[PDB]
Parts: structure tokens; C-alpha cells; sequence
């Protein structure tokens, strides 16, 4: 089994195995469905105006709490001073 | 109170000896016998052959 | 002891195999369900498995030329994610007393 | 006050009361950066200055991130390499193709007309090269191209080994995998394809001859010596070898090769003349080393072996006619004189593109140590005058000459 | 270089403040080596 | 994580890396902050204009 | 601008204080404004939140220096501490 | 090439400032201006609200490119980089990808599809076999309660459903990972565990506002 | 072949070998003494392409000696204190 997809032009031998090739599943008709509703359909409404603008980060939980807002902000700086998937660096200028 | 000079003022240098003899002139070298190398008459290589038969 | 230290270090490191990414990290769905004994023992196995994240981190940043990136490195993001979870819950505990 | 620029990077003269400007050593023009601050950008790390961000995301991408690659990725890589049979056949007809479609150079009277350029055949060569683990000159394949018997034996052999190759595989490929096979758990004669193959290269070297690249000559000579386990075309190849080192002035390889054509004489058959060659190749490598004797010593070995040979005894006459001076001169080439003289132009087209010239490339200018520059004082080889290890000192230790004076 | 030093080619002239400098720069350095300072060029910019 | 994922032929769907787009100036606004509730704006936006 | 934008080995602690400081504290510790505050005695007890979860709940990142153990039989370790 | 600059250059002229600089190099300051553009330039995606909305595009719907090269040429989505608004459709933009030579690996070349841009690209009915206009809509499962978003042809009316996206081929170590069965143990006593923080806050209040009564 | 050793020295002499090895080098080496160093022989951090370069593993004998500068230089507050 190859974790990955192959290549263009690449041809697996027998007994390799390939991840699944995406497909679109099933499908139906918009008239056999009685409750069909357009998404955001309302434009002119006044109730989803922003509260923050958009260029903010978003530092609260799942559930709109922000009982760890400090916590999640504490942990963003970290992951910039030093990421944990940062690979090899290139600049001469290295911790160590 | 010296002015700027033209590209024909400064052209003219070159039609002097002194410029020429400096800059503009060739070698006169052959190979060096033992070593293979140019080589001009007068000067010599580190070497023991060189150094006892100075081509 | 050298058993003390020995958890300070990676055992897959020690073998020189590769560590295994884990399964998932304790949600807070999960640790609501625990009792404050049970969330400060697995808060000190994280603690525990933290610490010895961090010196194989800082040992791959001490030799970055001659070893690689540090493999799975998505170990320390569950390690933290787990811990916020515990004290997300020990906060909503603490505000109901 | 101020007869210029107001900008750091202005040329005339400016004052500190009216143009204050912080200190800034060396920094790039207006144009770009030379290569006076690329040296500190590739030593230090950064322009001299410390005012200008190390902006090296472009070399980071074009290294780091184009070398890297995931190890689950690479661990099937190998696994789709392309078929080797069929990369060498394809490789072989790209050749043949280009080489026959190849025009014929046009032969002018009153003046050398140029030859056309080998544009279309330095890739389908450089894949064959590739393909076939010996590299052939351009330079004697331009020579072979323009000859036109050396272009028709070259067809005709190239043209042997691919039908050999598409009809019964590469031999070198099949002794490379049973040695292999057996070095994880004997030896065949030279095949077909290995004997076109040994040919052509063959041709090619004759053709680098002819063209005066002893060299790579030489190289190729070299790398189809690899492909024959014959006896007879072992000492032919061997032959050849020793005349390419002689003319390439390489008078160890030479002799050494003269001397193994020789060697194989008793598992040679009696009508090849390889064996001769050798001899003629050893004795001539000994008169270039000037050992007069020795060369007529082999020489004598060689008539006795094949009893006056036409190119043996040309040899021998040339050694006498060598020998019937050297006692009226000298009674002998003296000991401390030997392999000192050129003798061939090789040598001194060598000596001019790698010898040492007035100011640099001498010992004055730059050393070499363990890969690395130095300048003339910081010379590990030399303590004379003007050196940085003349100023060593005791170091503290003990007193280590006898010197008041100075050390 | 012969004809060029005959015909007097280049500066007759030359600088005269710099065989006592040299000797100042000297006794500099050693006064830096005694203070245990570290030996610094006698022009970097200058020259 | 582009190289990787040009090399494997998987899918992302999240950025690889949080990027705060106010270069930490939102840690500058306190945080209870939030945006006031603006009446009859002057905007054709809300319309839903399709054909313009 | 107040930012210290120096990150060498001499880089200074601000010891002047801000109003966005106490804020961001006061909304850590007990949610401000959308909670009332505490009264003084839990505020200033060992049970206020942050002190409860610092003692039960530490958080000390000590990590062990693997230059000084591995491959060498050493009596003095060394650890990164906060 | 810098051994070759340094060579041909003279060992009179000196060069200063080898190993240290006059000016700090940690403060931090701007990148040049072309460095700043270059940056802008290639990443774009760090731009905010970025992502298109609503994303429509997903791993196995049949696609048309409608401009660029290979006009007019179907395909398949094989992947999806959302962030950068970007599609990998099936034998459409195959380009070589060149693997540099390891120690023990020489230097291959592939061919891999690579990402398209997501302007470019329309889906196609899957009755009509031509290019529709897709919008998103809402519909509640008849046997599930949830109402999951599908995705209508304007000009047919084809609902078309998102595909879910899940990899297990990686799984955890046994030595770390706790089984589910130990995980969701409910150990959790409310009443009890409430009753001792409840006097323990209580009792601090009392405390200080007997202090606060004695100094009064 | 018995050449002057400076540790047979410090041995016959009973004066500390580590002592009379720094008494023939500058004292900010050895010392917390006010001495200039070149900016060469400090440490640089790792580049791509070559290991990092530390100033104790360039020059281990150019390190200054705490117990020695304690006992040669610092004062003892044991022989200070009266209580
Ligand atoms: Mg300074
Ligand atoms: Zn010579």
C-alpha cells in the first residue's frame, strides 16, 4: 500500500494499494425534497453586521466562550516565537 | 580654476610614449625547456634543474 | 536514579525508530466526566510528557544541521490542547462554586 | 559645504554640521549589489552595515524546500525507475538517428571549410553516456564526424551494438547483476554488444587523435578497457592505452600499460601484433623517462620475441641512432637530469594553461591548504621571511632556540 | 618600468608624514598589547 | 507543506499556520471590545443587486 | 512608539504599567465586565482561581539538557528552567 | 563563486567588518521596498477573508476550465487547497516535478497535476453534461435531524452533496494512548465535589469579613 | 629530551598547575578581568552547510577559571564575619 497518490504516468503494480479515487456520491432532484433553503439569503438584514472587523484573529472557543481568551492568546504567541512544525531553517542567523 | 576636459583631451595621452610602454605591449617569451612553461629570458623557475642550467 | 532521566528522553530516540504520531488529545466533552483526582493525574502525565517534548525539541534546535526537523511534531500542540481542555474545565468547576 | 548629493549614496563632498549621516562602512550603489558587499553577504551573513534584513527567501526556496521530500514519498520513488534495457535501446536509436542524419562536410578548394557543429548530438550522447557509464568526447566525435571511413566504422559498429543490444540485452548490465546476485549469496568472454561497443569507442579515441586531444583519448581508451574480458582485445586495448599516455606525456601509465599489453602475450593468439605494440609502447616510455638502456633492453626483448616486427625495428633503429650520440656527448644522461626535459607539445600546452604565471598562481599570491586559500605569510609549509610563524614566539613553554636576537 | 622611472613618470613627489606615523602606530600597538586591547588597522578608511 | 502537499497529492482545507492580520495589534484593543450597531448606512450593498 | 522593538542581550523590562494591562487581568481573572467580581476575601484567598490552579494544577516547563547525559556518565546534569 | 572573486581580487585592499558590524543587527526594521512587493506578491493568501465563500469546490466533481491554457478541457478535482483558492484537476496543468539527487537517489523527474486557479474553472450538470451555475443550498436529512448544505444547479436544479473528509491511515501508539472504553469512564460526582469548594470559598469570605469587622 | 614541562613545573614547585599555566597568559583570559577580545574568536551560530562554532570549543585552554579567580582575586566573607 502507497500512502500517496501516484504520479502522472505512474502505473501500480499488483497488490499495491491506492487511497480512492474521489467520486461524487449520491445524487438528487431539487423537487423530491420539501425543505430547500437558499444560504445567507437575507441581504438586506442589519443583524449580521461584524462586531470585531475583519482583519481580527479569532480568540475564543468553539462555543463563543472566552473563559480561555488569554490562554489561546499566550499560546499564538508561542507558536510565533517558535512554531513546532518549522522545519529546517535556511537564514545564517540560527538559535543554535 | 581648471575646467572639465573633453573626450579629445583625454584621448591625447595615448598618443605618448609613456602610455603606451605602460600599458599597451606584448611579451616576448618561449618554453621553458625543462619545465614546459612561458618563459622569458632573464628569470627562472624553483627548481633544481632551473637553478643549475638556467634557461 | 537513571530512571528518572530516562523519561526525560524519547525511548523511540534512544532506539532510533520513528516515534509514532498518537491518536487524538483529551477534549473537554471527555474530561467534563472526570473528577478533579483524575484531571490533575492526567494534568501531571501531560505535564510529564511535555517536558520531555520540550528537551527533544530544544536537543533537535541544538543539533538542527546534523539532524533533521523533529519527527512528529504535532505532539506538542495535542500536549497543549489537552491542557487548556483540563483547565477550561477546572475554570467552569471553579466559577459553579 | 555640502557640493553634491544629499543622499549617502552621492559622490562629492559633504559635512557632518549640515548632512549629518550615520556611520555606514560599505553598502550597495544604486545600481545593485556588487560583488565588494556579496562577499559579506555570503561570509558574514549580512552586508557589512547591519542596516539591511537578510532577505534570503529566494535561495531558501530554490534549495530547502526543492530538496525536500516527504519520506514516505521517497521510499517509493525508487520503486519507479525507468527500465534500463529499454532506456539503453532508446538511447541508442536517438544516437544512431542523430549520428546518420549528420551531413557530410563539404571539401573546399584554397581553404579549411568549418565543420558543422554538433548541436542536435550532445544530448542524445549525453544520455547514452549516462546510460552506459562511459563518457565520450565531443571533441572526437566532431573528428569522427568529419573523417568519413572513422564516420562509417562508427555507424557500422554503433549500428552492430544496438541490433546486439535489441536482441539479446546488455551484456555489462547481466555481469553487473550476476555479481551482484552472487555477492549477496565466473566470468563469460567478451559478447557481441561488448565488442561493438569496445569498437566504437575505439573509433572514437582515433578520431580524439586525429583531432590532437590526447587527453580524453586517453579517458576514453580508459573507460572501454572496462568493457572487454578478452585476452585479445584486452592487449589491444592495452596497447592503445600505452600510445595515447605516451602522447599525452603520461610515461607511468604508459609503460605500465605497454608492460600488461606484454604480459599478455602467452594467452594472446600468434597473428595479433598487440603484444609488439606494448613493447614498442614500453621501450618509448622508458627513452622518454631517459633510460636509454632499459628502453634497449626492451626493445632487444621484444625483436627476440617477435623476431624484427616493422615497428619494433624502427624503434631499435631510432634508440642506435640515439645510442651512437649519447657517449659522444655525455658517455651517458645523467642521473639528477632524468624525466626533465619536455619533449612533447602536450606537455607544453599543459604547462601553459596550469603553470605558474608573474603575480599570481605562484607562491607569492595564494596557498592551498586542506581546501582552503591562505595568503603568502600564512603558508604552513614555509617559515621564511615575511611569515606569521616567525613570530611564535617561546609560547610560555620553554626556550626553543638558541636565538637572542629574535624568537 | 625602467623607461617610466627614466622619463619620470608618476609623482615625483611622495608622502614624507608617514615614516614617523608608522613608528607612532608602532609603539601604539604596543601600548594596546600592554592594555590588552585588541590591534586595530592604522587606516581603514583613510587609505 | 505547498512542496509536501505537490509531492503526495493530498487536500488542504486549513492554513498550516495562524496568521494574525493585525501583526498583533487586536492584543492592543481590550476585550470586550466589539463594533457599535450603525443605523441606515449609506451603502447600495444591501439592496442585492444582480444584473449591475 | 512604547514598543520595544530591541530583542538583543541587553533588552529592558518596562516597569511603567498600563490600563490595558489591569484590563486584560481583571477579564483573565474573573470576566470582566460580564461577571461580577469576587469578594475580597476570595480574591486575596488561596482558593481564587489562578492561585488554586498554579498550586493544583502546576505549570512548570522543566526540561532536561540532553548534551550532559547522553553517551556520558555524568554527576551534574543540566536543565532549562523557567 | 565567491573563491574566485576573493582570489582575483588583490590582498592589499582589505575589507573591515568580517566577523562583527558598527550598527546592531537586532532591531528590527522594514525589508526593502521590490522585498516587501516580492513578499506581497507571492503570498497573497495571508490577506484577510481570502477564502472564497461559500466554497463549492470539492474532490470529485467533474469541472470544465473556462479560460488560461487547456480551454475547454473536463476534468476531475483531485484536490483542494482551500487557503489558497486553488484546484488540482485530473490530467489538466501536468507539469514535471524535479527531485534533486540525494546521496543514494539520483535525480528524478515527475509529472503531477498541478493547482489551478478556482476563477477559472465551472462545474457541469451531471445530467446536462454543460456548465451550471452552483449555489449553495440548505436541506435537512429526512432520517438525520441535521441540515447539511448541498449544492443546486441553477439551470437543472441537481442537488449535489459535500463528500466528507477523513484520513486513517496514520494511527496512534498503544503505549500512549488511552482505549476509549478508560477515556469516557464517567467518574465525575457533582454534588459531592461541589459541596468542598463551596465551603472552602465560603470560608475564605468569612475570614476576611471577620477581619474587616475587627478593624472596623 | 627532559624539556621544560610547565605542569612538571607547578608539580616541583607545588603551584597549582592550573595557576602557573595562567601566569604565562593575559589575565582576562583566565580572569574576570577588563580584557578585549577579538569579535573572530567569539562563537557564530549554525549556518546551512556547516555545524556551529562555539568559543569553548575553539580555544577550551582561553576560559576563565572561576575557582581560581575566586581564590586568587574575590574575597572570602568567612574571614570578614564577626557576629
Ligand atoms: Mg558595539
Ligand atoms: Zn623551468
Amino acid at each position: 500500500y502507497m500512502p500517496f497518490r501516484p504520479f502522472h504516468g505512474w502505473t501500480v503494480p499488483n497488490g499495491v494499494r491506492t487511497p480512492p479515487e474521489p467520486t461524487l456520491g449520491p445524487t438528487a432532484k431539487v423537487e423530491d425534497v420539501k425543505d430547500v433553503q437558499l444560504a445567507e439569503p437575507a441581504v438586506g438584514d442589519a443583524s449580521h453586521q461584524r462586531k470585531l472587523p475583519k482583519h481580527f484573529p479569532v480568540v475564543q472557543a468553539s462555543d463563543g466562550s472566552s473563559l480561555l481568551r488569554e490562554e489561546t492568546i499566550a499560546c499564538m504567541e508561542r507558536e510565533r516565537r517558535l512554531p513546532h512544525n518549522m522545519g529546517k531553517l535556511y537564514s545564517y542567523h540560527r538559535p543554535y | 580654476p581648471k575646467r572639465k576636459k573633453n573626450p579629445m583631451q583625454l584621448r591625447r595621452k595615448v598618443y605618448g610614449l609613456h602610455f603606451k610602454e605602460k600599458y599597451l605591449k606584448m611579451e616576448e617569451w618561449y618554453y621553458c625547456p625543462l619545465c614546459a612553461e612561458p618563459k622569458k629570458p632573464g628569470e627562472w623557475c624553483r627548481r633544481e634543474d632551473c637553478r643549475q642550467i638556467k634557461p | 536514579s537513571a530512571a528518572a532521566f530516562y523519561e526525560f528522553v524519547d525511548n523511540n530516540f534512544l532506539n532510533n525508530k520513528r516515534p509514532p504520531v498518537p491518536g487524538g488529545s483529551w477534549t473537554v466533552e471527555v474530561l467534563r466526566n472526570k473528577s478533579l483526582a483524575d484531571l490533575q493525574h492526567i494534568w501531571f502525565l501531560l505535564l510529564k510528557e511535555r517536558n520531555m517534548l520540550k528537551s527533544m525539541k530544544e536537543h533537535y534546535l541544538r543539533h538542527q544541521e546534523e539532524l533533521g526537523a523533529m519527527p512528529a511534531p504535532s505532539r506538542l500542540k495535542m500536549i497543549d490542547e489537552s491542557m487548556r481542555n483540563i483547565k477550561r474545565v477546572v475554570k467552569e468547576r471553579d466559577e459553579e462554586a | 559645504y555640502q557640493r553634491g548629493g544629499w543622499s549617502p549614496g552621492s559622490k562629492h563632498q559633504k559635512h557632518m554640521t549640515l548632512n549629518p549621516t550615520l556611520y555606514l562602512y560599505r553598502f550597495p550603489g544604486p545600481h545593485g549589489p556588487g560583488p565588494y558587499t556579496m562577499k559579506y553577504w555570503w561570509t558574514l551573513g549580512c552586508f557589512p552595515t547591519g542596516m539591511e534584513v537578510p532577505f534570503r527567501l529566494h535561495e531558501f526556496l530554490s534549495t530547502y524546500q526543492q530538496e525536500h521530500v516527504p519520506v514516505e514519498v521517497e521510499e517509493w520513488l525508487r520503486c519507479y525507475i525507468k527500465d534500463p534495457l529499454s532506456e539503453l535501446v532508446n538511447a541508442s536509436n536517438d544516437f544512431f538517428k542523430a549520428v546518420e542524419v549528420y551531413p557530410e562536410v563539404e571539401s573546399a578548394r584554397g581553404y579549411k571549410t568549418l565543420q558543422p557543429s554538433i548541436a542536435p548530438l550532445l544530448v542524445p550522447m549525453k544520455k547514452f553516456e549516462e546510460q552506459l557509464g562511459v563518457k565520450i568526447s565531443p571533441v572526437g566525435l566532431r573528428s569522427v564526424l568529419s573523417n568519413p571511413v572513422l564516420k562509417d566504422r562508427f555507424l557500422d559498429d554503433l549500428f552492430d551494438y544496438k541490433s546486439y543490444v535489441e536482441k539479446g540485452g546488455s551484456t555489462p548490465h547481466r555481469r553487473l547483476a550476476r555479481s551482484r546476485f552472487e555477492g549477496s549469496l565466473p566470468a563469460e568472454t567478451t559478447a557481441d554488444d561488448e565488442r561493438s561497443l569496445i569498437l566504437l569507442l575505439t573509433t572514437i579515441s582515433e578520431g580524439c587523435i586525429n583531432a590532437g586531444n590526447y587527453s580524453d583519448a586517453a579517458s576514453v581508451l580508459a573507460d572501454a578497457l572496462m568493457f572487454c574480458h578478452d585476452p585479445d582485445s584486452q592487449a589491444t586495448t592495452h596497447a592503445n592505452i600505452s600510445f595515447a599516455s605516451l602522447l599525452n606525456a603520461d610515461f607511468k601509465g604508459a609503460e605500465y600499460n605497454g608492460r600488461e599489453a606484454a604480459l599478455l602475450q602467452p594467452q594472446v593468439k600468434p597473428t595479433s601484433t598487440a603484444c609488439a605494440r606494448g613493447y614498442v609502447g614500453w621501450a618509448a616510455a622508458a627513452a622518454y623517462q631517459d633510460d636509454f638502456e632499459k628502453a634497449e633492453a626492451i626493445v632487444k626483448d621484444g625483436l627476440t620475441l617477435y623476431v624484427g616486427n616493422e615497428h619494433l625495428e624502427k624503434l631499435a633503429n631510432k634508440l642506435q641512432a640515439l645510442r651512437e650520440e649519447q657517449p659522444s656527448v655525455y658517455k651517458q644522461v645523467p642521473r639528477s637530469l632524468r624525466e626533465s626535459r619536455s619533449h612533447l607539445p602536450s606537455q607544453q600546452s599543459r604547462g601553459l594553461l596550469s603553470g605558474s604565471g608573474k603575480g599570481f598562481s605562484n607562491e607569492f599570491d595564494w596557498v592551498e591548504f586542506k581546501n582552503k586559500l591562505y595568503p603568502s605569510k600564512m603558508d604552513p609549509r614555509n617559515n621564511e621571511m615575511g611569515s606569521v610563524f616567525r613570530r611564535v614566539g617561546d609560547l610560555g613553554s620553554f626556550i626553543s632556540t638558541s636565538r637572542s636576537m629574535e624568537r | 618600468s625602467q623607461f617610466l622611472k627614466r622619463t619620470f613618470v608618476g609623482g615625483m613627489g611622495y608622502n614624507v608624514k608617514r615614516p614617523y606615523r608608522i613608528e607612532i602606530r608602532m609603539e601604539h600597538d604596543k601600548k594596546r598589547r600592554m592594555r590588552r586591547r585588541n590591534i586595530g588597522c592604522r587606516r581603514m578608511m583613510k587609505s | 507543506v505547498d512542496r509536501e502537499v505537490l509531492l503526495t497529492g493530498k487536500s488542504v482545507w486549513e492554513c498550516p499556520i495562524h496568521i494574525d492580520h493585525t501583526c498583533g495589534g487586536s492584543k492592543t484593543v481590550p476585550p470586550h471590545a466589539k463594533k457599535p450597531v450603525r443605523y441606515m448606512d449609506a451603502g447600495i450593498a444591501n439592496v442585492g443587486v444582480t444584473d449591475i | 512608539p512604547p514598543v520595544n522593538d530591541y530583542f538583543g542581550r541587553s533588552r529592558i523590562w518596562n516597569p511603567i504599567a498600563c490600563k490595558l494591562g489591569y484590563v486584560r487581568k481583571k477579564a483573565d481573572e474573573w470576566g470582566w465586565p460580564n461577571k461580577p467580581p469576587p469578594p475580597t476575601g476570595l480574591r486575596y484567598s488561596q482558593e481564587f482561581f489562578p492561585f488554586f490552579f498554579e498550586r493544583y494544577f502546576p505549570d512548570a516547563e522543566v526540561r532536561l539538557l540532553l548534551d550532559s547525559v547522553l553517551n556520558n556518565e555524568t554527576k551534574r546534569p543540566v536543565f532549562q528552567i523557567p | 563563486r565567491l573563491e574566485l572573486l576573493e582570489s582575483m581580487r588583490h590582498p592589499r585592499e582589505r575589507d573591515f567588518y568580517q566577523d562583527h558590524t558598527y550598527h546592531n543587527q537586532w532591531l528590527r526594521r522594514d525589508l526593502e521596498k521590490h522585498q516587501k512587493q516580492q513578499l506581497a506578491a507571492r503570498y497573497k493568501y495571508f490577506a484577510p477573508d481570502f477564502e472564497i465563500s461559500p466554497w463549492i469546490w470539492y474532490p470529485g466533481d467533474i469541472v470544465e476550465v473556462v479560460s488560461g491554457e487547456g480551454i475547454g478541457q473536463r476534468g476531475t478535482i483531485i484536490a483542494v487547497i482551500k487557503y489558497k483558492n486553488e484546484i488540482v484537476v485530473q490530467n489538466i496543468n501536468v507539469q514535471d516535478v524535479v527531485i534533486p539527487a540525494s546521496e543514494s537517489r539520483p535525480e528524478q523527474i515527475v509529472q503531477r497535476e498541478h493547482p489551478i486557479s478556482v476563477t477559472r474553472v465551472r462545474h457541469v450538470d451531471p445530467s446536462t453534461n454543460e456548465i451550471c451555475n452552483i449555489e449553495m443550498v440548505k436541506v435537512r436529512n429526512k432520517e438525520t435531524g441535521e441540515m447539511e448544505e448541498k449544492r443546486m444547479s441553477l439551470e437543472s436544479g441537481i442537488l449535489m452533496s459535500i463528500p466528507p473528509v477523513n484520513d486513517e491511515l496514520e494511527v496512534g501508539d498503544p503505549l500512549k494512548d488511552t482505549p476509549i472504553q478508560d477515556a469516557d469512564e464517567a467518574t465525575y460526582d457533582r454534588e459531592a465535589e461541589q459541596a468542598v469548594l463551596v465551603d472552602k470559598r465560603l470560608e475564605a469570605m468569612e475570614e476576611h469579613f471577620v477581619q474587616s469587622l475587627k478593624q472596623s | 629530551r627532559g624539556r621544560f614541562n610547565m605542569d612538571e613545573a607547578a608539580a616541583a614547585l607545588q603551584l597549582n598547575p592550573a595557576y602557573a599555566a595562567a601566569l604565562y597568559r593575559p589575565l582576562n583570559y583566565t580572569f574576570h578581568i577588563r580584557g578585549q577580545l577579538y569579535p573572530a574568536q567569539k562563537g557564530r551560530p549554525s549556518r546551512p552547510g556547516s555545524l556551529a562554532a562555539s568559543q569553548g570549543r575553539m580555544f577550551p585552554l582561553y576560559q576563565r577559571n572561576d575557582r581560581l579567580d575566586k581564590e586568587l582575586f574575590r574575597l572570602n566573607s568567612r574571614g570578614l564575619t564577626t557576629e
